[PDB]
Order: C-alpha cells, then sequence, then structure tokens
DNA sequence: AGTAGCACGCTGTGTATATAATAGTGTGTTGTACAGCACAACTGCGC
DNA sequence: GCGCAGTTGTGCTATACAACACACTATTATATACACAGCGTGCTACT
C-alpha cells in the first residue's frame, strides 16, 4: 500500500492482522482483510458454477 | 523489469457520459454529414432542386441517440451502457 | 360528462369526450381524475 | 427457364444453396448469417434443437 | 464555449420545421426546306461532324425534322470524341 | 369449405353456446350445466414510395399516426387509372396533406409546399382527384394555435385569437379570402389588444402574410370590435 | 425651395371551371454495348 | 512418398447511354374571387 516505504516485508506490510474482530482493525489491515474475502467469493462462484458442470 | 500489470488502476480509465456520447455522437455524425453530401450528388447531377429541410434529416441523429440510450448498445460493440435508475431506496 | 382536474392550476374541467385532451385556462395535458364523490370504508386494522 | 447469362444461373444457385443452409443451420463458421429484418439473427431449427432450453 | 439560445423557444422551432418560408437564397437552384437542306450540305462538306442542336439552331425547325432529313444524307456516329454527331 | 368450429353442450343443446372461459384453468365451460367444452387452452414501387415519404414525413417532424395515416392512404391511390401520373412528387405531397386532414392536425398548402416543390395548381387537382377516390372507396381554428407557437404567444393570447376565430367566421364579411389571413388577422387584433409588440412587418415575415394583406384585415376587424370581446 | 426617399394605393397576373384546336418537344423505357480453453485435424517441409 | 511437427480450426463453457415511342402542354374566351406583388405617384423631411 502506499502507507509503507519500499521493500517492507514485515508481516504488517504484507498483510498479517494483528486485532481481533472484537477490537477492531487499523484501515491498511483492513482492506487487506477485504482482499482476502473477495479471494473467497470469487473462488466460490468459480468452484460452485464448475462442479455442476461435473455433477452433470 | 517485472512482467508490466494488466490489473494496475492507474492505468484504466473511466468513461462517463462525456466520453461515450463523444463517440457516438461522432459516428452519427459522420453519418449525417455523409448524406448531406448524397443529397448534393443526387441534385446537382440530377440538376432537380435544393431545400435545406431535405438536406438535413433530423431523425437521423435525433432517433439514433434516442435509440442507442433506449437500447444501450453502443454500436453490439457495447451493451447495457444504459441501465434504468434503482429507485428502490435513496442509498440504492 | 365526467370530471377532471389541471395539472397546475388544480382547476375543476368535467370536460366531455371529444375534447380531445387539454387543460382551458392554461396548456397542461396532464388531467387527473378528480376522486369518486361516494363513500369509501377502512377497517382500522 | 430463359435469359440464362450462367453468371445468374451460378449466383442464384448459390443463393439458395445459401437459404436452404441458413434453413437447416444458421451459425455455420465463417459463412454470413441471415438476418431477420428486427436485426435478430434468425432462429434455424438447428437453434432450437442445439443449447439448453432447446426442445431436448 | 457554447451559447445557449434562450427565447421563448417557439420562434426557433417555428423556423426549424416547415415555416411558410422559402426561397430567400439560392444555393444549386439550377428559308424553306430547300434552301435549308442546301444550307445544310454545305455546312456538311465544312464540317464533317456537326449536331441538330447546331442544325437546329441554324435552321430554326425541330430537331426532329432535322434527324429524318439527315438520316437520308447523313449517318451518326455514337463512339469517339465525335459522338452523337452526323458525318 | 365449412372449417369453422362451433362449440356446444351435447347435455343442454337448449340454446347455441352461452358458456365462460376460464383462462387461469385455461378450459371453456358452459355456464348452465357446468361443463368443460375445452381443455388446454393455448396461450418495389411501394417501398421506394414509402421509404421517400417517410423521409419527408420526418423531416417534417409529423408524429407517427400521421405519417402512417398518408401511407395508408397513399397505399389506396398506388397504380390507379384516374390519377394517370403526377410523377410521385404530386401524390407523395398530396397524401401527406390528406394524413394530416385525416389525423386532425392541420398543415398550410404554403407549408408542404416548402418540403415540395409541387407547382400549386397542379397539385390542387391531383389533391382533388385523390379525394374522390377516397369518397369512392367508401377548419381553420387548429391553424390558431400553431401560430403562436411561431410567436411564442401567451395562452390567454391563443384562445383570445381562438374566440376572435369563431366570432369572425359567424359575423361573416368577406368569408374570410382563405383561412390563413383571418387567422393571422385575428391573430394581429388580438396580440394588439394585449401590449405585447411584434409590430406588423415582423409578423408578415415571421408568418409570410403579406402587410398589406394584415392591415387590410385589420380594418375591417377593427370596425367590429363591439362583438369580439370574450370578457 | 428642391430633391430624394418611403409609403400607400391601384392595376395586373397567379389560382380555378369548361371547352376545341394541333402541333412538335420532352420524358421514360427498353435494348445494346462495353467494362478463453483444450483438443482435434490438415498441410507443409524435410528426410 | 511418408512421417512428423508446426499451424489452423472447432465444439463447449451450472450499368450506362442512346434511340424510339408515346403523351402532353402551350393558347383563347367568361363569369367569379381572391390574392399577391410590383410600380407609380404623392407627401414629408432634410439639406
Ligand atoms: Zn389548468
Ligand atoms: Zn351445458
Amino acid at each position: 500500500l502506499p502507507h509503507f516505504s519500499k521493500d517492507d516485508y514485515s508481516p504488517e506490510s504484507k498483510g498479517f492482522v494483528e486485532n481481533s474482530y472484537l477490537r477492531g482493525l487499523t484501515p491498511q489491515e483492513f482492506f487487506f482483510h477485504a482482499m482476502g474475502g473477495r479471494e473467497g467469493l470469487i473462488d466460490t462462484a468459480v468452484k460452485t458454477a464448475e462442479t455442476g458442470y461435473i455433477q452433470r | 523489469k517485472d512482467q508490466d500489470d494488466r490489473d494496475h488502476f492507474g492505468k484504466k480509465r473511466l468513461d462517463l457520459a462525456g466520453p461515450l456520447l463523444a463517440q457516438l455522437f461522432k459516428t452519427l455524425f459522420k453519418k449525417l454529414t455523409k448524406d448531406i453530401f448524397r443529397y448534393m450528388q443526387r441534385t446537382v447531377e440530377e440538376a432537380h432542386d435544393f431545400n435545406m429541410k431535405l438536406a438535413i434529416n433530423a431523425k437521423t441523429i435525433t432517433s439514433g441517440l434516442k435509440y442507442a440510450l433506449a437500447t444501450g448498445n453502443w454500436g453490439s460493440s457495447r451493451a447495457g451502457v444504459s441501465q434504468v435508475l434503482n429507485r428502490y431506496t435513496y442509498s440504492s | 360528462t365526467l370530471k377532471y382536474i389541471c395539472a397546475e392550476c388544480s382547476s375543476k374541467l368535467s370536460l366531455s369526450r371529444t375534447d380531445a385532451v387539454r387543460c382551458k385556462d392554461c396548456g397542461h395535458r396532464i388531467l387527473l381524475k378528480a376522486r369518486t364523490k361516494r363513500l369509501v370504508q377502512f377497517e382500522a386494522r | 427457364h430463359n435469359g440464362a447469362p450462367h453468371h445468374a444461373i451460378e449466383e442464384a444457385e448459390s443463393l439458395l444453396q445459401f437459404h436452404v443452409a441458413t434453413y437447416m443451420d444458421n451459425d455455420i463458421a465463417g459463412q454470413p448469417q441471415a438476418l431477420q429484418k428486427s436485426g435478430r439473427p434468425v432462429k434455424s431449427i438447428r437453434a432450437r434443437l442445439k443449447g439448453k432450453e432447446g426442445r431436448i | 464555449r457554447i451559447t445557449t439560445l434562450d427565447e421563448t423557444v417557439g420562434v426557433t422551432m417555428s423556423h426549424t420545421g416547415m415555416s411558410m418560408r422559402s426561397d430567400n437564397s439560392n444555393f444549386l437552384k439550377v428559308m424553306p426546306k430547300k434552301e435549308i437542306l442546301d444550307y445544310l450540305f454545305k455546312l456538311f462538306d465544312e464540317y464533317d461532324y456537326w449536331s441538330l442542336k447546331g442544325l437546329k439552331e441554324r435552321t430554326r425547325q425541330p430537331e426532329a425534322h432535322l434527324k429524318e432529313c439527315l438520316d437520308k444524307v447523313a449517318t451518326l456516329v455514337k463512339k469517339g470524341p465525335y459522338a452523337f454527331k452526323y458525318t | 369449405p365449412n372449417l369453422n368450429i362451433v362449440l356446444t353442450c351435447p347435455e343442454c343443446k337448449v340454446y347455441p353456446p352461452k358458456i365462460v372461459e376460464r383462462f387461469s384453468e385455461g378450459d371453456v365451460v358452459c355456464a348452465l350445466c357446468g361443463l368443460v367444452l375445452s381443455d388446454k387452452l393455448v396461450d418495389n414501387e411501394v417501398q421506394a414510395a414509402f421509404a421517400k415519404i417517410t423521409m419527408l414525413c420526418d423531416a417534417a417532424e409529423l408524429p407517427k399516426i400521421v405519417k402512417d395515416c398518408a401511407k395508408e392512404a397513399y397505399k389506396l391511390c398506388h397504380d390507379e387509372k384516374t390519377l394517370k401520373g403526377k410523377s410521385m412528387e404530386s401524390i407523395m405531397a398530396a397524401s401527406i396533406l390528406i394524413g394530416c386532414r385525416r389525423a386532425e392536425v392541420a398543415r398550410t398548402f404554403k407549408e408542404i409546399q416548402s418540403l415540395i416543390h409541387v407547382k400549386t395548381k397542379e397539385f390542387g387537382k391531383t389533391l382533388n382527384i385523390m379525394k374522390n377516390i377516397l369518397r369512392g372507396k367508401s377548419q381553420n381554428l387548429t391553424y390558431i394555435p400553431r401560430f403562436c407557437s411561431h410567436l411564442g404567444l401567451p395562452m390567454q393570447v391563443t384562445t383570445s385569437a381562438e374566440y376572435t376565430a369563431k366570432k369572425c367566421k359567424e359575423i361573416k364579411e368577406i368569408a374570410g379570402k382563405s383561412p390563413i389571413t383571418i387567422a393571422v388577422v385575428s391573430i394581429y387584433l388580438n396580440i394588439l389588444l394585449f401590449q405585447i409588440p411584434i409590430t406588423a412587418a415582423k409578423v408578415g415575415q415571421t408568418l409570410q402574410v403579406t402587410e398589406g394583406t394584415i392591415k387590410s384585415g385589420y380594418k375591417i376587424l377593427y370596425e367590429h370590435r363591439d362583438k369580439l370581446v370574450d370578457p
């Protein structure tokens, strides 16, 4: 993200999310977690659409 | 250097009403112009009559745009660009 | 004839058939149908 | 019957062959489709059988 | 910029459609037989090619009459630079 | 040869069919014995002419209803003997003006004359023969608002003009000398009643009426100013 | 006081009716001449 | 001439010009009106 200096491999930078949902997330955390969620919705739509066509 | 990323958002341009209507209105106005030229050839080669109302046909442009925004098909070469608004709730 | 209302000036018209559709005293072509006179019943439930 | 340039014949034939062709199959590859006056492509018998929601 | 016409809009439309006003500008508005025939023949030696228009201009007779007699003396060439002219 | 199917109740037989049809159940039933009658109820020259006609009405911005009335009209005339000519320009303008009439819309002979050059008198003859054919196959007022548009006049002005036209026609006196002069003069009166300037030459130009004509109409119209007053 | 310009009024020609005359002239029609996977098959090249 | 390795390809994805033939419109009268456009005369204003 723009908020990190270049070549920063610390897990905060590369997307480790420290805070639990109860405590809430800092923004650059939240964004990441949205990326993961999107991957989860995408593949799920693909798997479902493909698996049915196998079932057939 | 790495393979260029295709999804880098700074490399994607969005097109609102303006650029759209620009494209479509361009090809309409070309068609219009060309039609006026054909009318000139017909009347000069046939030596009949020239009158501005006959030379310019308004429904070309008018009904053209009206049609396009009704169907939302820009051409298909594009489709679904126009959509009836959602009044479900002011948020929506 | 049947009673109508203008769109804007809300004047009572009651124009007849074959009068086409337009308001008299203004050009609005939107005519409301002038709600029924007889009684209507509801249950507050 | 009469007045045969034989270039006209060979074309008029190719016309017939075309009509009958798109009658049976509209979607043959490389050929021009038959467009109903509305601009929609004609739905050929093959189109009626072919896809999901076809007769079968 | 572009200028928005502010008028009552009725006048502009009246000019647009049929206005009952036309024109106002223009753009692409687009001797007896004895001496007659003898004179025309002297023209034929004088001109190997000529026209019913040139002949009608001379004889002041309809081109149809000129075309009849010419069929007797002259013949028509329809091809070449002299096309549509009698020799 | 026969082939016409009628539905009859063999148990009733009393009348011809008197039945109701049930669309939802998609069945049709005799209303008397309540028997089901049926089940499983299922749910070259011309084209060229209409093409150029289409263009003309389009440029004229006439609503499709008018366009289609004229189309219909023209089809009836078509190739018939009595027409015997007119080169396809006269017929297109005639049929148009017809469809205008039949559509209750009004267009002046001059207006159509601005879309097409028909030479006039030739046009009148063609129009009359076409009219005769339509009968065989068996009203200025509308003009008044249209003109206001051209001048962009207020509503009250228009309705005033309408009252004026009806009143003028009844009072007779010159019978109108074509409606166009009366419609324009009626306006000119009504506007001069009100403060709104068009002056004169501007309306004579704009509406294509000879200035002398408007003033001439104005004097006689002025004479009858007494009875033309709506309120 | 004279000259020029503008406005108004009056006269002439379109529009429409019939009806005969008869041309040549114009227009239209016809004839002749000239100018996104993933796997499936061909084809092409090399031995 | 035969084999092998590229390329393609193919399903699915909850008319113009000239000549000949046929039709026509110009003109003249008559009442009618009604209309529109131009030309001439008179009046007013300016130099
Ligand atoms: Zn109102
Ligand atoms: Zn029954």
